[PDB]
This record gives C-alpha cells, structure tokens and sequence, in this order.
C-alpha cells in the first residue's frame, strides 16, 4: 500500500546529485532503481569520443593553485576529484585495455601545493589539513602541484592515486597509462617526499597499477599491501582527468572480484611511573 | 560619522570584555572593574562608507562610577547592558535607563543581554520585557561565543543614519 | 604641566572650565581630565557657588558643579547649617526660576535644567513635608501663572514621583518612603486639577506633552478614582489621541490604564474599550497595510504601531472575557483581533512577541476550556450540534487565521553557530535558550494549542501551503523551510492514525517536489526538510521499521553528498532517530534475520569515508545510543568491541610507537589523532553510559600515561619560555588531549552505577597521574579542568571517596589557593573551578572537615570567607553557598559545633557584615540576609556555653547584640546609637522572615551612605519598632507546636 510505495519512492527516487550506480549507495545488485543503471560500455565509448578537449584545464588547475574564483568546471575545493562508479558492466576488453589500482582505507583528498604550502580536502571541499611538503610548491609562482590521494591514518601517508598537475603544468588532458606512468617516475625522486621530516611531515606515496589480466587479477588478490585493503579501482588507459563521477573507472570491494571471474581488570602497554 | 555611544550596566556585565572582542578579537576571561570610563573607538566599514563608535565603556561598580551620568552628556546612542546569568543585573536596568535618558532625551538605545553561551540561564527570555514600553531595541548576545556580536551596532547604525537597508559589509 | 591638584591655590574657573573640554573631545590627556575632576572631589566643596555662577562646555561646567551639590545634599543634608540648608533651598529655586525664564534655555540643554530639577528633588526628598509645607500649594499657584513655570514644574512633579515610587526602593529607607508615598498621596489632587486644568484649557503643545508625560508617570500610583471617576479616560480618547503630536504618549497611558483589574470598574473599561476602538478605526483604516505602513514608516509611527500592539494585547489580557460575555461589544472585539492580526504581520520581532504574547494567552485559554476537536463536519439528526464551547464559538475564524500566522511564519526551531574555541578549533555550538529559540517555542505552542481545537484547519492550511510550493509557485527556499518548520512543529499533537495519513501526504509530494526542481541548490533544500520532517516523527518511524530503514540507509548515502550542509543534515537527523529508534536497531525486526545494528558495525568505514572530523564523532554517538539498548551484557559488550575497534586500532598503533620512543607523543599529527580517537570515545561513552567501562578499561592506564607525558610537556614548555607558548598549534593541541582525557573520565564516572567499584579501580590511578600532576605543573600549566572534574567525580560517589579527599587537598589545594590568593582577578577559571571542588566536597564529604587539622580546617573556612569578597558574581555566591552549607553540616555534629562556635561564630559575622556594608556585592543580599537570619535565629537556642567568659549578664543574645552594635559602631561611627541598636535589635526580631531580613539590610546600606548627625531624629525609631515586634509575635506563630 501507501506505507511500502513511500519506501520504494524514498529509496529509488531520492538523490541531490543524481549520478549513476553511485559509490555512495550499496552495490545496485544489494537493491531489487532510477539512479541505476546495468548499462556501462555504451556511456564509457560516447565519453572518450566526447574528450575532444574544449575546456581550459590550464586556467583552472591555477585557479585551484592560486585560490582566485568563477559540462561546466566546479568553482572552490568542492568536487575536484574524478569519481568511479561500481563495476557493473564488465568491460569486455578489461585485460587488455585497463588497469586496476589496489586501494587503501584512508580519506579521499584533494593535494593542492601551492605558492608555499599544502592542503588537503575532501570531496566535500572540506580543508582536513593545511602543511608544509615537499611536492613542488608545497615549499622551502611557478611551479604548483595537484594530487589526487586517499590519506590513511596509521601509516600517516598519502597514498597518491592520480595527478592532476605537477610542477605547474596541466595534466587532466592526458591519458590514465601517462598519468599514471608520469606518477611514479616523478615520485620516486622528489628529495624524500616519501619520508618523514619536519619539511615534509606527511609522506607521499604511489600506488601502483596492474594488469587486468584474468592471471593477473589472481596475483594482485594474492598479493601483501603495506596497508589494510579497501577496494579495487579499475581505469580505463585512456580516459583523461575530469573531476565528478564517471563509468571510465569501476569500483569493486574485495570479496566481489571473486564472484565477477576469477583479580581486578587493566595493565599499561606503557609501564611508565604509574 | 562619528558617533558618542555610552555603555552602561551593571559590575561585571561583560561591557569591557564586550567591546575588547570588538577591538582585538580577544576573549578576556579575567573581570578586572573598569575605572569610571575608558573610550574605545569602534570602526565599522558599511555599503555606504565607514562609521566610528566612540565607545564609553563606563564602570558598572558603584566605587568606581566615576562622573557617572556626566559622562552621557552629548551622547548620541547608548548600549544597556545585563547578564543573563544574573536576575540582579537586569533588574537594575531600568535605573541605567533612567539615569540614560534624563541625559539623554531621545537618542537610540539597545538593551543587551550578555552571556547566553553560559548553560545555566537564570534570566528567562519570558522575563526580559522592559524594552517594550520605553521602545528599545533588544537582543541576546555573546562576547565570547560572538553570538549576535554586531546586532546591537548595526541597528544604532541603521537608526542615527536613515537607512534601513544599511549592512557591514567588513573592509 | 598638568601636576596641579584642586586644594586652596585660590583658584579660577577658566582651567576647570577647559580639563572638562578636553574630558568630552581629547584622547589619552582626557584620561587625566577625567582623572582629575573625579580625583578633585576628595576634600569638599567650596567651589560650587564658583563654577555655577560663571560660566561651548559652560553648562558642561556648571552640570559638573551641579554634580557636587548633589553628593552635598543626598550625604551632608541633615548636619548642614539650617541657614546653609535655606540658603541653598533658596538658590536653587531661583537658578532654576531663570533658566527655565529664558526662550534660548531650548538648546541649553534640558541637561543643565532636568540636572538642576532634580537637585530641587533631592532637596525635597531630605525635606519636603517637615520644612517645606507650602511646596505644593506654591507650585500649583506658580504654575497657573507663567506658563513657562507650568511647564517646568509638571517635569519636577514627575522626578518627584519616579523618586517616590518608582525609585524609592534601594535609594530610600523603606519608613521615609512610605512616608513620602502617602505625604504625595495625601495633597495629590490639587495637582490632578493643575493636570485637568491644563489639558481641557491647553494650548500650549509643549506644556501638554509634559502635563501628558507627567500624567504617565502618575498613572503607576494615583487612587484609582483619580482615574476611573473623572473625565480623564475621555479627555484623553477624545482630545489628545486623535493628534499625530500626542497620539503615542496619550495610548501609553491608555494601557497603563488597561493593565489595571476591571473588578470595580466594568463600566469605565467597556467604555474605555468602546472610545478607543472609534478613534482607532479613524487612525488606522482597518485595511491599511500595517507591515508596510511600519517598514516604510519613522520613528514616531513605528512607536505608535508597537503602542498600539502593547494596547490591544494588554487589554484583551486584562479584560478579555468582559468584551466576550457582553454582546454590544462583541464587535469592537472582532475589529481589535483585526488589528492584532494586521500588526501581527509586521516584520520587527519585538512588535512580533508582543501579539504572539496574546495568540498564545488566547490559545491557551480555549485549550482549558476544552482541548478536543468538535464532531464530524455533519451535524447528525438535522439539529446544528452543541460540541462547541461558547468562547470558542466567538473565535472560530480568527483561530483560523492565527494557525495561518503560526505556519507563515514559524520561527527556527534551532539555532546553530559557528564557534572558534579556546583553541583553533572551529566546531558547531548549539544554542539552548536563546530568544530566538523562545520565540519558536511559543510560537509551536501557540500552534500546538489549536491543533488540538482544530487539527483539520491546521493540515488544510498546511497542505494548501504545500501545494503553493510544487504547483502554486508560492515557491522559494525561505517558504519551504517556513512550512516545513511548522509541520515539524506540531509532532505529537495529532492522533497517530492522522499522523500517518498526514505524514504520507506530505513527503510523499516533497520527494516529488524534490525530483521535479532541478539543481542541487532546490535539491539539497527540499532534501534536508523531508529529513528535518521525519526527524521529528519517530512515533511514524517507529511503527513502520521499512520504512525506518530506508530513511537511515538513505541517511547513509547523504553522509557522501558534497553539497554544502547536506552532510551535516545527514548526520543531525541520524543522531536524532538513533536516539529516539534505538531499540529498533538492536532487535530483529520483521522481514529481516539480523539486527540492523551489525550491517553498520561491518560498514563504519564505507559510511564515514567523505565526513569531517564532527560529523564522525556525532555519527558514532549516534551508534552509541543503538548499542546502550541492547541489554544482554555479552551481546553488548561484543556489540561495543566492533564499535570501537577504528579507534581502537590507531590507538593501539600509537601507543605502541610511544613504547619504543616517548618523542612520538610530541609528533604534532599524532597528537593531532590522539584528541580525535579522545574526542570519539567521550561521545560514545556519553551515547553508551556505564557498560562502557569495557572499553575505557582497556586503555585508562595508558591514557594516563599519556595525559601526564603531555602534561609535563606543556609544563616544561612553559618554563622555558612563558605563558607565550601556550599560543601555537601544538601546545593548544596538547590542552585538548588532556581537555579530552578529563572529559571522558568525569563523563564515564557522572553516569556509573558501581561507586564502591569506581572507587577502587578509577580513582586511585588519578591522583597520580593526574592530581600530583596538577601539583607538580608550574602554576601556567596547571588545567583548570582538573578541579571540575574531581568536583564531578565528588558529586557522584560522594562517602565512597571521604575517605580520599586528604590526599587529594594535598596535591591541589594549597597550590591552587596560593594561584588565587594576591588578588581578586588572576587565574579566573581556577577559581571558579577551585569552589565548585569545595562545594562538592562541603556537601557531600564533610566528614572529611572533622578528619583533618584544625588549622587545615581554618585554611578551609579561610578561603570560603575569601571566595564570598570576590567581585566575579560567580564566585562569590558560591563561597556563600558552601559557607550555608557548611553551617548547616556544623549543626548536625554537635561534638563539634559547639567548639566551632566558640571558635569562629563571632568571625565569620565580622566577615559578612564587611561584604553586606559593601556596595560591591549586592548581588549577594538575597545569601547574606539567608545567612545572617539563620545564625541569628540560631543564637536563640543553638549556642550552649558561654562566649563572653562570664555567663549570666552577657547572655548568648545580649553577647552578640552586643558585639554586632559595637562592630558597626567603630566601623560606622557617623550612626547614632539609635540606628544601630534599632538594626541590631531587629536582626533579631527578623531573623525568621527572610524577605523582611533584606529589606531591613536594605535600609541600613541607606543609612550608612548619609550622615545624619546627632540631632536629625526622622528615623521613626517608634515606627519600625512595632514592626518589628509585629515580626516577633509572629515568631512563635510561625514556628511553634
Ligand atoms: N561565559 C561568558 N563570560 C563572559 C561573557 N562576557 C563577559 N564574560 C565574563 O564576565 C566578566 C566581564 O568582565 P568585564 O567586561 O570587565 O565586566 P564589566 O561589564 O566591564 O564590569 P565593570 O567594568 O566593573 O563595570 C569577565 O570575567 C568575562 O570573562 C560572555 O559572553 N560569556
Ligand atoms: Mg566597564
Ligand atoms: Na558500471
């Protein structure tokens, strides 16, 4: 009746941003609507014919770098980050032409580096922390940089995921593979940008990429992280950086690979004087 | 546009930690009793262009009142100030509004009461009716919690003006 | 050269005449100009003569002068010189018989002239009656000769009146102003006639605002037949109400007028009623956009709209029910609720609470009357039914119309802020009785009283507004929040069974709503307020668990919305439906094999990923009161080893590091986490209560640990390079781990149930780590919040930790006293905080007094006497708390009492009459007169020995009132013996009517302030004597048996 159409309304019927099998919600398979979709390898080919590249990502990657404001590009610290959607629709050429990315838990953020110092924000736009870092521009006009990462807590590392910009130059117009590549050959010599000092309180770290070959996917599964497991991130090789969600990359947890084809109380740990 | 606002209310109202906030943007939590009167020019940029408040911060304690109702003379607006916290100060008001206004014949006049940050209200909002029937202007404020901290300057700004719409607009 | 100090240099008027001009234009020289006149009245005043009589900044000069006649007169009066007193009576008059006779006194200021009125006042409050008899007669006879003296003399009557009446209390002995009271009553109507006189014959526009505005003042005294008996009520409607000049003074004593009880006078308020409302409806056209008349209004007929509102409401108050039970009136009745109606649309809040005073009065009152909805819309069996109350019947439609105003304009229902702490920390405060909350929650009142009278009116009006939003584009964010602010309001005022229908319709449409609007803008609105509305539903919620579910599932995908506020909405409403759901969250419910609880337990990660720091420490209090219903303990604790296990986790990773290497807990980004893992856990335990202990179990010891190493860092810190360092991140960050740590602990304790378990198992590692600690910090680094919490944790297991006081005032209570004992102003939240301590020891662990050393014990007593001289009004009620108390716990051990008696009775009154005499703390009256009546109540019987050291003539009684008067003697040598041995005496005679015992403190603050000399005798030392016997017969009469 009444009371179970409302439920159906309320569940099915009810988004502010309205995008497609949405991270936010649980796997559209875990939900007997709207928002939802099965259909993927359509919407990913119209979009990579789409990147014929009619937008000023130099402009706004110094906008973000410089703090200076105003389909349409996001204007602040909100919605900067390029989102997946679940894996739903399997690519029928996902081993040959994507990669996937081992995730870590920890925070999504934003890096800006710029003009001096670092900050990180969530999705939200929400400045989490403002410090010093040894990412070109992060300090010690030019040369600012713009990180895609997800910060885990224990290891006080942000784990990188994606480059926007680096050293000033505008990298959103460029294929995942480059992006990707360009990532960890640049990384890995920065002084010790992946070390801990007082110039460099949190250490940068890439993540690294791997073939979605049927072995392949076997093997990464198999394989020991410096970090607890979150989920699997699959990018297609050539799509380019555009922040918002898109079916240009999957999102899938763990245990879902799997099934898509492959004498009274205390004492101190710290025994200092009582 | 200079304006003369005289402070009144009672010991430990929290007039001179109010109008320091104002100034410096500091919280004193310490209550050192003000000496019969400091002036504190308090600059406000508006649409329009930027106001003054030359404010008197005058002493609530009756050893230190000083020149006491000489200080009003030539007034131009005024904050009555309470606390919340303590029934005493608010009905000693109408003795503040008194001594005000035989200065004073009619100039504009907020009544504030302070301290409504502190969880432990003793003055009722249902008690706090004086206002109405000497046509003052009322409201609830913060000095530390900055709740409606410019309230009672942007109304005395909008009534010594003549403009209703008139907004701080900060620089 | 400004050195020069006012003595007798003989000197001129031309140098006072210009410090006073740089006291009122100068900047930091204007604090010397100030400091030296206000320093200059020390010796006397031989210079007031001088200065008035010779003079930009004369009148500044003279107003000054006039300034020290005045001390002269209040203070000197009765033991100045008969001659001087005449003299001076005399030079007044006539200063003011030639200022005021003079056409440019206009913009010599009415300051030189009020000043100079009430200097006249002052003298005739010293002397009106007994050396002034004719005053009266005079004034009256001089003002129906000049005009001009007519005028100022209705301004001298007025003063007179506010002095007498008004004023009187605390400026005046409770004997001399019943005595001015009824003097002034006693000649009054020679001057009602001087008033009628000029009003019918006026036509001088100034004099009759002042006879106008004098009137007002009488209005607040004047016998009644003065008021009721006389063509004052129509001189008034018809004369002066009807002219723009006179129309606001002439309402305002309207509604004096009409505050007053109808009882005897039914007639003259009908009629009142009756005038006004013709006047009115002259004044104001009865379709005359208020709202817009008073925004586009001035300062004269915005006074008059407000007036008028304070009219109406105070009438149809006072007199409501006399304008319903006569029929001729009924419709001057109608015609008044619809001006309040017009006025109650204009937009300025203060006019606002005025009529929703009334609507809610109204509401209320027909809600007495009956609270039930009448029948179905037909009146069964043809006849027109009689369910309808007979005063309801007069209002069905202008209810309607009220319910219309609730919903229009229905006030937040919260009031949110954004609030920067002691530290960088920027979180969101939650005001709790702020105006603005009051006026929502009358105005939810209001609404809520006519939802019972009529629920159907209240959902039609309410639907009908809702459709204007998703067709009728009555469309805007402001509105949608407006409706939905009302909808949420009347929550529980509607059967269940309407309630569910209601509710169905009305989300139903706002989730179309919601898909039909494009943007995120008109998304993120309409979304937050269905979320807001099912909020404040958990009884429809509660009832349909599928319902329930989808809510928080759909609560969860919000928590990822980027849209600014949406996040916080998400989180707000969860915490609100854990609280009020939580059962059914821990309870299999039906159509599912496991309680709901678990999913999220196995999913806080994928949940929490995009919120902020706030917005995770909320959501796991949120999931805190879900975990708190589930009673089974082995459940439960399962339950809270899962829910904290993220915490748990960096915690355990932290304090292993810090094994290794205590540098660690100096790392600025670990500190940073360690509040925040702090910061989780207080929440949790604040959601969770007692079954806690589990979790704060398994990591006090090392949280101690911890707190003391970030505690001896911030100490060192200090002493090396002073209070500065406490400004910058890491330090501030360090304040919060230790803020955090205290919080938790006094949060877990407050809400235990196992005191004798607390005892032995949390207390005891606190004195360590935490009280020597406090000890052991240089006095900058000592956290204020050790006090309080050891005054919680005091309040709550009170004799299971007597017996650990001492070592407790061992470690923090000479230290902490020694912070707060040179002055008055330094360290204010230790001594705020060092006094709630005492007080929770003094109440609930006093045998801890009558275990330590009698010198400990007098340290003690030592430092209540010094809490209760504090300034901070805080403070010192406080001290006079503990110091009731204390008495109080004394008279129950009589071993001691006696010995406390003999040793510290006589003090501790010396130290209370030093405070009461002290203008400085008259904040404290209501405690000191509390006081003072018990000891002295207690002198009757409670002392058994001897005090003097000889028993028989200086009787217990005689000692004290002895002693007392002989303390004020030598403290207050200008009292003759007969003020003091009058208030001595009556200390006695009143020490068992409290409210009299003020009053009787009161009058001797008077006294005390005014030098009556030896041969004044106008005390009426025969008149309170009676009084005060009067008191003392009904002692027995009060307490006997
Ligand atoms: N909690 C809280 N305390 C306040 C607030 N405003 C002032 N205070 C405290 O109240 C005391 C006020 O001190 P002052 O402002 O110097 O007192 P005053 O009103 O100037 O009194 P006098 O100068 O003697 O006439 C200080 O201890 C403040 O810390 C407030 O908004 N909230
Ligand atoms: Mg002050
Ligand atoms: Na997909």
């Amino acid at each position: 009746g009444s009371m179970e159409e409302l439920s159906q309304a309320l569940a099915s019927s009810f988004s502010v941003s309205q995008d497609l099998n949405s991270t936010a919600a649980p796997h559209p398979r875990l939900s007997q609507k709207y928002s939802s979709l099965e259909q993927s390898e359509r919407r990913r080919r119209l979009l990579e014919l789409q990147k014929s590249k009619r937008l000023d990502y130099v402009n706004h990657a110094r906008r973000l770098a410089e703090d200076d404001w105003t389909k349409k590009l996001p204007k602040h610290y909100a919605n900067q980050l390029m989102l997946s959607e679940w894996l739903i629709d399997v690519p029928s050429d996902l081993g040959q032409e994507w990669i996937v990315v081992v995730c870590p838990v920890g925070k999504r953020a934003l890096i800006v580096a710029s003009r001096g110092s670092t900050s990180a924000y969530t999705k939200s736009g929400y400045c989490v922390n403002r410090f010093s870092s040894l990412l070109p521009g992060g300090n010690r006009a030019k040369d600012y940089t713009i990180l895609d990462c997800i910060y885990n807590e224990v290891n006080q590392t942000y784990y990188v995921l994606d480059v926007m910009c680096w050293r000033g130059h505008p990298f959103y117009d460029c294929q995942t593979d480059f992006r990707f590549y360009w990532m960890h050959s640049k990384l890995p010599e920065e002084e010790g940008l992946g070390e801990k000092t007082k110039l460099n309180p949190f250490k940068f770290v890439g993540l690294k990429n791997f073939p979605c070959t049927p072995e392949s996917l076997c093997d990464v599964l198999s394989m020991d992280f410096p970090f607890e497991v979150d989920g699997l991130l699959f990018y297609h090789k050539q799509t380019h950086y555009s922040p918002g969600s898109t079916p240009l990359v999957g999102w899938l947890r763990p245990y879902m690979v799997s099934d898509v084809l492959g004498h009274s109380p205390d004492h101190p740990g710290c025994l200092m004087e009582n | 546009v200079q304006f003369k606002l005289v402070l009144v209310g009672d010991g430990g109202t929290g007039k001179t930690t109010f109008v320091k906030r104002h100034l410096t943007g500091e919280f004193e939590k310490k209550y050192v009793a003000t000496l019969g009167v400091e002036v504190h020019p308090l600059v406000f940029h508006t649409n329009r262009g930027p106001i003054k408040f030359n404010v008197w911060d005058t002493a609530g304690l009756e050893k230190f009142g000083g020149l006491r109702d000489g200080y009003y003379i030539q007034a131009q607006c005024a904050i009555i100030m309470f606390d919340v916290t303590s029934r005493v100060t608010y009905k000693n008001v109408p003795n503040w509004h008194r001594d005000l206004v035989r200065v004073c014949e009619n100039i504009p006049i907020v009544l504030c009461g302070n301290k409504v940050d502190i969880k432990d209200r003793k003055v009722k909002a249902k008690s706090i009716v004086f206002h109405r029937k000497k046509n003052l202007q009322y409201y609830d404020i913060s000095a530390k919690s900055n709740y409606n901290f410019e309230k009672p300057f942007l109304w005395l700004a909008r009534k010594l003006i003549g403009d209703p719409n008139l907004e701080f607009v900060a620089m | 050269a400004a050195r020069q100090l006012l003595d007798f240099s003989q000197k001129l008027d031309i140098n006072l005449l210009d410090n006073v001009v740089n006291c009122l234009y100068h900047g930091e020289g204007a604090q010397q100009r100030m400091a030296q006149e206000v320093l200059t009245h020390l010796k006397e005043h031989p210079d007031a003569w001088t200065r008035v009589d010779t003079i930009s900044q004369n009148m500044n000069t003279k107003y000054y002068g006039l300034q020290i006649l005045e001390n002269v007169i209040k203070t000197r009066w009765k033991i100045l010189p008969r001659n001087q007193c005449e003299g001076i009576k005399k030079y007044v008059v006539g200063l003011i018989i030639k200022t005021s006779s003079d056409p440019t006194c206009v913009e010599k200021e009415k300051v030189y002239i009020g000043k100079l009125n009430m200097i006249l006042v002052q003298i005739l409050k010293q002397e009106w009656p007994k050396h002034w008899p004719t005053f009266i007669s005079d004034i009256v006879g001089a003002s129906r000769t000049s005009e001009s003296l007519c005028q100022n003399n209705m301004v001298i009557l007025k003063l007179l009146s506010e002095e007498v009446f008004d004023f009187s209390s605390g400026q005046i002995t409770q004997v001399k102003a019943k005595h001015l009271k009824d003097s002034m009553c006693n000649e009054f109507s020679q001057i009602f006639q001087l008033c009628q006189f000029v009003m019918e014959n006026s036509q001088n526009a100034p004099l009759v605002h002042a006879t106008l505005e004098t009137l007002l003042r009488f209005l607040n005294w004047i016998p009644l037949g003065y008021i009721f008996e006389t063509k004052l009520i129509s001189t008034l409607i018809y004369k002066f109400l009807n002219v723009p000049m006179f129309r606001n003074v002439s309402l305002k004593c309207l509604t004096e007028i009409a505050g007053v009880s109808v009882s005897q006078y039914e007639e003259q308020f009908e009629t009142l009623f009756t005038l006004t409302m013709m006047q009115l409806k002259q004044m104001l056209p009865l379709n005359t956009n208020i709202r817009l008349a008073y925004s586009n209004g001035k300062d004269d007929e915005q006074n008059f709209i407000q007036n008028l509102s304070l009219f109406l409401c105070t009438f149809l108050k006072e007199h409501g029910q006399l304008l319903e039970k006569r029929l001729n009136l009924r419709e001057a009745l109608m015609e008044a609720l619809h001006y309040m109606l017009l006025v109650s649309e204009v937009e300025e809040t203060e006019i606002f609470k005025i009529c929703l005073e009334y609507w809610n009065h109204l509401a209320a009152e027909l809600y007495r009357e009956s609270p039930f909805s009448t029948s179905a819309s037909p009146l069964l069996s043809g006849s027109q039914h009689f369910d309808i109350p007979p005063r309801r019947q007069l209002y069905l439609t202008v209810l309607s119309k009220v319910r219309l105003l609730m919903v229009s304009r229905m006030a937040k229902p919260e009031e949110v802020l954004v609030v920067e702490n002691d530290q960088g920390e920027v979180v969101r405060e939650f005001m709790k009785d702020t105006d603005s909350i009051n006026l929502y929650k009358n105005m939810r009142e209001t609404l809520v009283y006519l939802t019972h009278l009529d629920y159907v009116d209240t959902e039609i009006i309410m639907t009908k507004k809702l459709q204007n939003q998703v067709n009728g584009t009555e469309w805007s964010w402001k509105n949608l929040n407006t409706l939905c602010w009302a909808i949420g309001s009347i929550s529980g005022a509607m059967h269940e069974e309407d309630e569910k229908r209601f509710l169905v319709t009305v989300i139903k449409d706002l989730l179309g709503l919601c898909e039909q609007k494009r943007g995120k803008d008109n998304k993120a609105i309409i979304a937050s307020n269905i979320m807001y509305i099912v909020g404040q539903y958990p009884r429809f919620l509660r009832a349909h668990w599928k319902f329930l579910k989808t809510v928080v599932n759909k609560l969860f995908e919000f928590m990822h919305e980027t849209h600014d506020g949406v996040q916080d909405m998400a989180c707000d409403t969860f915490i609100k439906i854990a609280q009020k759901c939580r059962r059914h969250f821990v309870q299999v419910q039906v159509g599912e094999v496991m309680p709901f609880i678990d999913e999220i337990l196995n999913n806080i990660n994928t949940i929490i990923c995009d919120l902020q720091p706030q917005q995770v420490h909320t959501f796991y209090e949120a999931v805190g009161y879900m975990i708190g219903a589930q009673t089974d303990q082995t459940v439960q604790e399962h339950l809270i080893e899962k829910y904290m296990l993220l915490p748990n986790q960096v915690w355990d990773s932290i304090i292993q590091q810090a094994t290794k290497n205590v540098d660690i807990l100096k790392d600025p980004e670990t500190v940073k986490q360690l509040g925040s893992i702090l910061k989780t856990n207080v929440r949790a335990c604040k959601a969770v209560g007692h079954p806690f202990v589990i979790q704060l179990g398994r990591i006090y010891l090392d949280m101690l640990n911890v707190y003391k190493c970030l505690s001896e860092n911030i100490s060192a810190a200090i002493q090396a390079n002073g209070e500065m360092v406490t400004k910058q991140p890491l330090i501030r960050s360090m304040r919060t781990v230790k803020r955090e740590t205290l919080k938790l602990i006094s949060g877990w304790v407050s809400r235990s149930n196992d005191p004798q378990m607390v005892a032995e198992n949390f207390v005891p590692p606190l004195l360590d780590a935490v009280l020597i600690d406090y000890q052991r910090n240089v006095p900058a680094a000592r956290e204020p919040e050790v006090l309080s919490t050891m005054a919680i944790i005091v309040n709550k297991l009170g004799g299971h930790i007597t017996a650990e006081i001492p070592q407790i005032f061992d470690a923090v209570f000479e230290c902490t006293l020694n912070m707060i004992n040179k002055d008055f102003e330094e360290y204010p939240e230790h001594r705020t905080n060092f006094f709630l301590l005492l007080q929770a020891v003094n109440s609930h662990c006093f045998p801890a007094f009558l275990a330590i050393p009698p010198a400990q014990f007098k340290l003690v007593l030592d430092s209540i006497i010094w809490a209760f001289k504090h300034t901070m009004r805080n403070v010192a009620d406080t001290g006079l708390q503990i110091l009731f108390t204390l008495l109080q716990n004394v008279a129950q051990e009589e071993a001691a009492a006696q010995s406390f008696y003999q040793t510290y009775f006589c003090d501790i009154l010396q130290h209370i009459f030093s405070v009461v005499t002290d203008t400085s703390h008259t904040a404290g009256l209501t405690m000191h007169a509390s006081i003072l009546a018990y000891m002295f109540n207690l002198v009757e019987e409670g002392k058994i020995s001897t005090p003097l050291n000889p028993g028989n003539p200086v009787n217990n009684q005689m000692f004290i009132q002895d002693y007392v008067a002989n303390l004020l003697k030598s403290a207050f040598p200008h009292l003759q013996d007969a003020q003091v041995k009058l208030f001595v005496t009556g200390l006695f005679s009143l020490n068992q009517d409290i409210p009299a015992f003020k009053e009787h403190l009161r009058d001797f603050l008077v006294q005390i302030k005014e030098f009556a000399g030896e041969d004044t005798s106008d005390l009426f030392l025969e008149e309170r004597e009676t009084a005060l016997r009067q008191a003392q017969e009904e002692k027995h009469k009060l307490q006997m048996s």
